[PDB]
């Protein structure tokens, strides 16, 4: 799997191919990686894909919850929540989740759930297999407060190297911009990010 | 770790008449739940008379089709182009087995033909080289859904005559090359319908004083 | 097993195979694999053939409750949802692998569900040890918003693929067309191989078995 | 014993009525690594046949080095090199099928699935199968690992026993093979968009295509 | 070690026109020591028939519990349970133990009383069902019975037609299995009348 | 535990059971009784794993005596050893089974004929004429195959078991230290005390 | 399998059953195993039905080369010595042979060699071999003595095949019967089970734990 | 092969070896000679796995006769032991060891005294005035500790060996037919035919 | 290890890092895995040290003797000979070699020489555990006929993300320049690379 979210000037944007394999097979070459726990906070999905949507459809749960109480949850708080499941359940869980989301107090913000179950708020952040080849990529062109057309480039530049080289990566690269003005929703197919 | 065996699935048999002898196969050649060919022949003519077929694993069945083609043409050199007997044949297969009794030949053996009486022959051979003569073998993955079938059938086993009720035993008549054949279609057509491994077509060769025949019949090819 | 489906124009085509197996034995020649969850959502069916069976007819009741309680018809995503977390709960020991379809309120949707508990929702989708066979078919010649004898068509032709090229699938194609206005459940819709003819009558006469004693009672 | 390190994918095939057509991608690849994407994995031999091998790259590269050495072999006092003594697909076949069996039988296996594509002296189409066990068959369609799940099942629709093989032309053999090469890009993790086709006729001769692509691909219905 | 191979056996059943065959052999072993020759697989619950091969306590077990099961069935429903139905019975109660299972192949055989239907069916351990019109068969000698009743079957045989092809069926298997035999009995069900009948085989 | 046999003759149920108990290397005793009464006319001899053995038919004894007391009646040896059956197959999917095979030697008062049992360990259950458990059975069925006939007596009974126990003794490799032998008819449970 | 030898007043026994299997499969029911290395010499098989029938018409080979090189019968003991030291060389290989060469010489009288192998090579009068083997001692020492005559010897080995035929899953078939004299073997004939079981029960009236 | 023991008195060496030949579940033979003659005044009797024990033994049976013929002399015990364990101390680091233990029992006729050797397969030689080999030295050795006098007569050995004979048939597990008893003194070897 | 050769117009480029582990342990911070087989014909070394030092030896013992008798080899022999090396001793090696030479006919050339024992000819070529972080970044950055100061540059930066993600690479970059000018080494330390 290849999945990234990205901080920019007016918010984040997330990103990730759409393979999903069984062994050498392809089981579904058109996947959505990229689910929505809430109205502006969304996940990138790695590892098992059962897991991974069992913990995502609590997530949703839980902040659904949280807003018939509480209002709106933070990003934080929907990452907090991400972390407990994983953390307590490491034993029997192989899953790894980058949670993105927009407030407009706090902005863009890009929280990455590795293994392990640990937390870490970053400016971005890459995960699944086909992450290993672009920490070269990303590290050299990545830079703050970036425009929304630079910032959609920058992750379609790196996921199209992670797809080049990562054989369990592939198919179309989808986005999702996080912004004060709403959600939007990008596909990118093959014929553009290749000829890049 | 590297397992030099596989299995090709498939299935053969065997049938002895009074003057004739058939040895049959089916074409379906196999792995794993994929087919390789629905037309890779299994039972070959090796000459002096003689029919045989290895089915198992098909690159030592291959193999040693082919060591014993080339000792029948050794046995000529060897011996002022003497005809190769089948009961000579069976115990140099015997030897060629054991040969490699401690790395075998994954395989079923059963050769086919005419005795130096002129009467019809099946030997039937385990991986290592132990035989024997019968009048009927069945061979390799669905043997087990044919060989009692012939057990009724060929030699008239568990039937006795109607009004003596189990006093008196159903005697044992011989069978024509046409009435053996309709067994071989038969055990083939019920073997194919109820095992998966069996199917595509099926190819019998009849030995006779006359020569080795050949015929071929389709089957079910799912 | 070949097990599939499409979404077409007006709605959902499912598909199967009817061989049932043990071992490298065929124990069923017609044998149904296309489960009913309600009127207007159907699952097929591959993987374990109990688990299979067990786990369709217990959604099947639960919707039936559910449906009953609420007074209106099911959705697919909660036949999905309950197959779903049950299937993830029992961490894959629960061995079926369903491509569910039907038609709700909401349209037609179709999704492919795993032992594990993940789920696909496609436009097209293919299980069992047949799923290759068959989805090489509908790599070849799907394309969204086909007409209903097309997409007819193209499932048989899918199942098919999957009948002759895999020793797993077998016998006969089973077809499910479910859209707003009807349901056709076609069993069988095709035959594509003849039951072989026997040449010969084998059935011994009466009095051919050797008896020792006997009981008649009457009911 | 060993264990394969870097590998090619699979290799599909099939009769038409004057000929055969195999084919295969381009990539070496090293585990879920898609490392090499320059690698030719059909392999001529003289004009009338062409090798196509799946597996071990480093066996591969030995098989390509044995074939080669033996066309100069076959050269040597040969007047009828370039003739009637020419190599035969049958004769580069046997050779490799031995070499395979043998290896396998000293366990220490060449781990590749060749597949041998040529025509004959006599205009007959040669095509058949040889693995790392020594197993070896013939069909009028053939694929080695992936394909044989995917591409045989569609290219069996065009030549489904073998009288259909004296029906089919080489532009619908052509296309299949093309359209299969297609299908298993979409669903083989390990395959490459680029790569060679090779046609054998008995009248034209050797084709040999290089730098193909994967075209006319259907993503569309992913936006949804 | 292996379980549905330890005690050995065989059941065998087939339709015919307006009537069923179900059939077994009488052996039971600890592997190669041949034990008891009186040890019968089928039983009984009202006019539905079952045979049940594999581990012997489970034979055992299960049949007490189908007793206790189909007798309340009586005593609340105020009739006889049908084959259609037990068969159902039998399916949920093997599937309720599905990850520590009774290690059986149980096969039920009747007519239905009101429709006058035969009726036979089959099981996994676990309980899926196998709902054939033509035979069912279950045991040590499957694969022997399965190729028997293939080539040996006909539809809408007369019992004693029937009896014929299903006893060949079974003692033709059982002589093809080292842990099958020692004896067997076959049971013609007609709608209003059973035939019990047992078998002369060789015993070895 | 090692051999336990059972015969069952025309009027009696005769059952022989070994007299060592061994633990590795050292035979511990060589006049150890591996049968308990369970009623006045039934008989349940026993071999098995250590410890288990005694603990099963104890267990079974008590309960068998308690029903006696609560009923003032004698269960029929039928009902005692389906009872005993059942015990032993709930056992088998225990956390920690019954490693314990069992013959049952009854008298029935009601239908005046002798009957003997064999169960194992996991709880199959089988009505004989002559039964053993271990690898006893190995050499003493061919032999009662033989000799068995339905209408022996009690004597002729006895004399076919020495014939069973002179086989063990030639052909078997551990020393066993003879039997104990008893007799179970519709006068009740005696033991043979000369064999 | 099941295969006996004993010595009697008026020489050799020799019986055998003739099933073959493969696990649970029955492969044959009409297997030879008595190999005729001479009109002297006999051998049992019991075990791997290849490793059986080869080295011991190995052993027959042996035998001829011996009594061509010495101009003289080989002996029973020098005979069943060279097949023990033989599978003594392949000791750990994996070799499953169970084996009884019986022979009668002028200077020996009748012997009986067993020989097995792990390399143990043993004289004796009595011997039973095979998976069915306890079932064949327990009625061949119950009613064995050496003043039995020909006819009541020849059946009480028949006698003690069928005892195992029935017990032991792995034996059956068919009873192969041999008589070695010092003018040499005589075959006493091929008797099924199938229809020997009944007769046997018929007119000994044994097997009442059958229903029949 | 189960027990083989010895015991070295003033003027005798004696040898006990038992009669049993077990496979399995058959006790195939009862009458076992579990020793061979290696010169006129030195026997070896000999235990361990099928095959190799005979095998072992047969073969420095021929070793010491070639050796007797060639220089018209015998062995001295001392030697014929040395020799013995040389060959055992090659054979435990061969591709396939003889798994043999042996005794040694001989009549030095140059010294005129009786001498016992016990070796094992791995070549371990040791003199002793009794020896075992296998699980007998657990029981024997402590009885032979207590009775053992070095100026015992061959009748009042015999005696201590009935003593040790008695004490294996009462506590061992296995039944290994009774013992062949042997005697080697400076008039040679002969054997107690009743014990 | 982190290594790399870059084919450029003027010859060739050799590049590696200078860290050898024992597990956690540095054993060598200053290693030289760029060894000379040949005048114009050197290798990287990625694996066992002991199987690459031992090949390597072999290697410059037979092109020595082939110098001998038909005088200087060609950078695809040199190749060859490890391959053949390589391949034969599959079972007991654990070596990784990059191999490349400058010709005056050839000019220069790259042979990469994997675990298995297969031979490719490439324009560069990357290897061991800290190349897999440079693949997005390299093929993104290389052209074909730089000059010296671009390709020095390409393999510095390169070289200098390998070292900042993988653990098992480090310490200095080493670099060979291979030229008809004649053979040049330069060294680049932490303090110059880290700041790129
Ligand atoms: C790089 C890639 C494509 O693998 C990326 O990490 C995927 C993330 C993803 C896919 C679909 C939806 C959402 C997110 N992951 C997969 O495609 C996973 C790969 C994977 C399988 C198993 C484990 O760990 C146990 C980790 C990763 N694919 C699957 O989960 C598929 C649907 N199911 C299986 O492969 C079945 N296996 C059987 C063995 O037991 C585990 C599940
Ligand atoms: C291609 C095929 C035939 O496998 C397809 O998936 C079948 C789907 C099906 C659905 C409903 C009714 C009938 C058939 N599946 C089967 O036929 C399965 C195949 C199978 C066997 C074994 C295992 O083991 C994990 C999985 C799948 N057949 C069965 O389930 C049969 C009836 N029962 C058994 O094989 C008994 N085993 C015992 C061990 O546990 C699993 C059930
Ligand atoms: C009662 C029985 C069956 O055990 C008796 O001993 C048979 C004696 C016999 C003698 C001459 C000819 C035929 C039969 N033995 C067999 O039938 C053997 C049993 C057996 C199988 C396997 C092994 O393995 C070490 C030992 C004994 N059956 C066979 O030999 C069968 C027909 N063949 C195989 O099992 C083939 N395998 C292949 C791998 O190598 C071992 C033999
Ligand atoms: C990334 C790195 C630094 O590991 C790179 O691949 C090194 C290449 C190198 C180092 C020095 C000179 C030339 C080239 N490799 C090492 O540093 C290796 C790591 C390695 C060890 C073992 C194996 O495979 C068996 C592969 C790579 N380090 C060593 O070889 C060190 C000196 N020795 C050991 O770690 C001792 N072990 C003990 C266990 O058996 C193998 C050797
Ligand atoms: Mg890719
Ligand atoms: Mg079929
Ligand atoms: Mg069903
Ligand atoms: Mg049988
Ligand atoms: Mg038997």
């Amino acid at each position: 799997t290849s999945i990234m979210a990205v901080t920019f000037k007016d918010g984040v944007i997330l990103g990730a191919d759409s393979r999903t394999t069984t062994g050498a097979y392809i089981a579904n070459r058109v996947t959505d990686k990229l689910t929505r726990v809430h109205d502006k906070i969304w996940c990138c999905r790695s590892g098992s894909a059962a897991d991974t949507q069992a913990i995502a459809d609590i997530v949703q749960y839980h902040l659904e919850l949280y807003t018939s109480q509480y209002g709106t949850p933070s990003t934080e708080t929907a990452a907090s929540v991400f972390k407990e499941l994983c953390y307590e359940n490491k034993d029997n869980l192989t899953a790894g989740i980058i949670v993105a989301g927009y407030d407009d107090k706090n902005k863009g913000e890009v929280y990455t759930i590795p293994l392990g179950g640990s937390v870490h708020k970053l400016p971005y952040a890459i995960a699944g297999s086909g992450s290993t080849f672009i920490y070269g990529y990303c590290d050299k062109n990545f830079r703050e407060n970036m425009s929304k057309e630079e910032t959609v480039d920058f992750i379609k530049h790196s996921l199209s190297q992670a797809i080049k080289w990562d054989g369990s990566s592939g198919g179309v690269i989808r986005m999702v911009v996080l912004t004060a003005a709403g959600v939007e929703r990008l596909i990118f197919y093959p014929d553009e990010y290749e000829q890049l | 770790q590297f397992n030099p065996y596989g299995d090709n699935g498939g299935t053969i048999l065997g049938i002895a008449g009074e003057d004739f002898a058939v040895l049959a196969g089916d074409t379906r050649n196999i792995t794993d739940y994929s087919i390789n060919s629905r037309y890779e022949p299994k039972v070959f003519d090796c000459g002096d008379n003689i029919v045989m077929s290895a089915n198992g694993f098909a690159a030592d069945g291959d193999a040693l089709v082919k060591r014993f083609k080339n000792s029948v043409k050794w046995y000529h050199f060897d011996h002022n182009d003497k005809k190769l007997s089948i009961n000579s044949a069976a115990r140099n297969i015997q030897h060629l087995l054991y040969g490699k009794r401690f790395f075998p030949y994954y395989v079923h053996t059963i050769i086919a033909g005419l005795d130096e009486d002129g009467k019809g022959a099946v030997y039937s051979f385990d991986p290592v080289g132990s035989y024997e003569r019968e009048q009927c073998r069945a061979g390799g993955a669905a043997a087990s859904l044919i060989m009692p079938f012939l057990d009724n059938q060929v030699n008239f086993k568990n039937q006795y005559e109607p009004g003596t009720n189990g006093k008196v035993k159903k005697p044992l008549k011989y069978l024509s090359v046409e009435e053996v054949i309709k067994l071989v279609r038969d055990s083939f057509t019920s073997a194919t319908e109820r095992h998966i491994q069996v199917g595509d077509g099926l190819e019998i060769l009849i030995v006779t004083k006359d020569g080795v025949r050949k015929e071929f019949y389709e089957l079910k090819r799912d | 097993t070949t097990i599939a489906g499409v979404v077409y124009k007006d709605g959902i085509v499912l598909g199967a195979d009817t061989r049932a197996t043990e071992g490298m034995v065929v124990a069923d020649k017609n044998c149904s694999k296309i489960h009913f969850i309600s009127p207007n959502i159907y699952c097929c069916g591959a993987g374990t053939a109990a688990d299979t069976d067990m786990t369709t007819q217990l959604i099947s009741s639960n919707l039936e409750l559910h449906s009953l309680s609420t007074g209106r018809l099911p959705r697919v995503v909660t036949a999905n949802r309950m197959l779903k977390q049950m299937l993830f709960r029992y961490q894959g020991y629960i061995g079926a692998a369903l491509v569910l379809g039907g038609v709700d309120v909401t349209g037609p949707h179709l999704y492919s569900i795993y032992p594990h508990g993940s789920t696909d929702k496609l436009p097209y989708v293919t299980m069992g040890s047949g799923s290759l066979a068959a989805m090489a078919v509908f790599e070849d010649k799907f394309r969204p918003d086909m007409e209903e004898e097309e997409a007819k068509n193209l499932v048989s032709e899918a199942i098919a693929a999957g009948i002759f090229n895999d020793l797993g699938s077998g016998g006969n194609i089973d077809l499910c067309v479910i859209s707003k206005n009807k349901l056709d459940f076609l069993r069988p819709y095709t035959v594509p191989n003849k039951k072989g003819t026997r040449l010969g009558r084998y059935r011994c006469e009466k009095g051919t078995t050797a008896v020792l004693t006997e009981k008649i009672t009457p009911l | 014993t060993q264990q394969p390190i870097v590998t090619g994918t699979s290799v599909i095939s099939m009769k038409y009525d004057n000929g055969v057509i195999i084919a295969a991608d381009n990539l070496g690849s090293y585990g879920s690594l898609l490392r090499f994407n320059g690698v030719e994995r059909l392999i001529p031999v003289g004009d009338n046949t062409v090798v196509g091998i799946s597996g071990d790259i480093s066996d591969m590269q030995h098989i390509e080095r044995l074939l080669k050495d033996l066309v100069t072999e076959n050269a040597y006092d040969n007047p009828l090199a370039d003739a009637e003594e020419a190599l035969e697909p049958s004769y580069i076949f046997e050779y490799l099928a031995t070499v395979m069996y043998q290896r396998r039988s000293k366990m220490n296996p060449l781990w590749n699935a060749i597949i041998v594509a040529g025509v004959q002296s006599n205009g007959d189409q040669f095509l058949r199968y040889v693995n790392l066990l020594g197993v070896t068959y013939s069909s009028p369609t053939l694929a080695t690992g992936f394909g044989a799940h995917m591409a045989n099942p569609l290219l069996r629709k065009v030549v489904d026993r073998e009288s259909d093989i004296p029906k089919t032309t080489v532009q619908v053999a052509e296309e299949a093979i093309v359209n299969a090469m297609r299908v298993l890009y979409y669903r083989d993790a390990r395959s490459s968009r680029n790569f060679s086709l090779a046609i054998i006729d008995k009248n034209t001769g050797l084709t040999f295509k290089k730098n193909l692509q994967v075209e006319n691909m259907k993503w569309d219905f992913a936006k949804d | 070690s292996d379980p549905s191979s330890i005690n050995g056996g065989i059941v065998v059943a087939m339709t015919g026109k307006d009537c069923v065959a179900i059939a077994c052999d009488l052996r039971l072993g600890s592997q190669s020591l041949g034990v008891s020759n009186k040890f019968e697989k089928i039983f009984h619950y009202g006019h539905v028939f079952l045979g049940i091969t594999g581990l012997a306590t489970d034979v055992t077990t299960l049949n007490e519990m189908f007793r206790y099961k189909t007798n309340l069935y009586k005593l609340k429903e105020e009739r006889a349970i049908e084959p259609e139905t037990f068969t159902q019975l039998v399916s949920s109660s093997l599937y309720e133990r599905r990850f520590g299972p009774y290690f059986v192949g149980p096969v039920v055989a009747g007519i239905n009383s009101k429709s006058g239907k035969p009726f036979i069916a089959g099981f996994d351990l676990i309980g899926c069902i196998d709902e054939a019109k033509d035979f069912i068969v279950s045991g040590t000698a499957s694969d022997q019975l399965f190729g028997m009743c293939e080539s040996l079957y006909e539809p809408n045989l007369e019992p004693e037609d029937l009896f014929e092809t299903i006893s060949q069926a079974l003692l033709n298997a059982a002589d093809r299995d080292a842990l099958s035999g020692w004896g067997a009995v076959v049971y013609i069900i007609k709608k209003d009348e059973v035939v019990k009948r047992y078998l002369k085989m060789r015993q070895d | 535990m090692d051999i336990i046999l059972g015969i069952r003759v025309q009027d009696s149920v005769i059952l022989a059971s070994s007299k060592a108990v061994t633990r590795g290397i050292s035979v511990l005793k060589d006049s150890d009784d591996k049968t308990r009464q369970l009623s006045p006319h039934t008989l349940m001899s026993f071999a098995g794993e250590a410890g288990d053995t005694v603990q099963f038919a104890e267990y079974i004894q008590a309960n068998i005596q308690l029903y006696s007391i609560r009923e003032d009646y004698e269960l029929s040896p039928q009902a005692v050893s389906s009872f005993v059956r059942q015990e032993l197959a709930k056992s088998i999917r225990s956390r920690r089974p019954y490693q314990v095979n069992v013959l049952i030697g009854g008298y029935d008062k009601k239908k005046n004929k002798p009957e003997l049992y064999q169960i194992d360990y996991l709880g199959t259950k089988v009505e004989l004429p002559y039964g053993a458990h271990g690898y006893s059975g190995f050499y003493t069925f061919s032999l009662l195959d033989h000799h068995y006939r339905p209408d022996m007596t009690t004597e002729e009974g006895l004399d076919l078991l020495k014939l069973c126990v002179q086989e063990l003794e030639k052909r078997m490799p551990m020393d066993f230290k003879g039997v104990i032998v008893k007799i179970v008819d519709k006068d009740g449970i005696r033991q043979v005390d000369d064999f | 399998t099941t295969t006996l030898a004993f010595r009697f007043q008026g020489g050799i026994i020799v019986a055998v059953d003739s099933r073959a299997t493969a696990g649970n499969w029955v492969a044959s029911q009409t297997v030879k195993k008595v190999i005729e290395i001479n009109p002297f010499l006999l051998g049992t098989m019991a075990g791997g039905a290849a490793d059986c029938q080869f080295w011991e018409t190995w052993l027959g080979s042996q035998c001829r080369l011996h009594e061509l090189r010495e101009k003289e019968r080989i002996s029973v003991a020098a005979a069943s010595k060279i097949l023990s030291n033989l599978v003594y060389q392949y000791k750990g290989a994996g070799l499953s042979m169970g084996t009884m060469i019986c022979g009668y010489t002028r200077k020996e009288g009748p012997t009986i060699y067993y020989v097995d192998s792990d390399g143990t090579r043993l004289k004796g009068d009595i011997f039973c071999v095979g998976s069915g083997q306890t079932f064949a001692y327990g009625v061949l020492d119950s009613n064995y003595k050496w003043d039995l005559s020909v006819e009541d010897a020849l059946y009480l080995g028949k006698r003690s095949i069928l005892a195992a035929a029935h017990r032991d899953a792995y034996s059956g078939g068919s009873v192969n019967l041999y008589h070695v004299t010092e003018d040499g073997w005589i075959y006493h004939g091929n008797h099924d089970v199938g229809e020997l079981f009944w007769k046997v029960k018929e007119e000994e009236g044994s097997f009442n734990n059958v229903i029949g």
